[PDB]
């Protein structure tokens, strides 16, 4: 779902919005985002907190 | 600056103690220094095979 949503937001939203007669264009997904998943064991190992 | 050292050193005495704060051990390498192009205390990168 995320890959498809980002592809639509990148290479489909602009062209579809930039034709004749089209008003608001809404996206039903969310584009990419760099997710950083912590690990409490590793955080404890190096003496670190979020 | 990134200049490759013309001479080559050798690794010896891989340590066994583990640093608490970081979680890493230390290794010692020996490099011949005939031309005094290296000085004590400087920061360097090492390539190990």
């Amino acid at each position: 779902q995320e890959d498809i949503s980002d592809y639509v937001a990148a290479n489909m939203k602009d062209a579809i919005s930039r034709t004749s007669g089209v008003g608001d264009v809404q996206l039903f997904g969310s584009q990419y985002a760099m997710r950083i998943w912590m690990n409490p064991n590793e955080l404890n190992k190096f003496q670190l907190t979020p | 600056d990134g200049i490759k050292f013309p001479q080559d050193g050798t690794l010896e005495f891989s340590d066994v103690t583990v640093d608490q704060t970081t979680g890493s051990i230390t290794l010692r390498a020996i490099f011949p220094n005939p031309d005094h192009t290296l000085l004590p205390g400087m920061f360097v990168r090492a390539r190990l095979e």
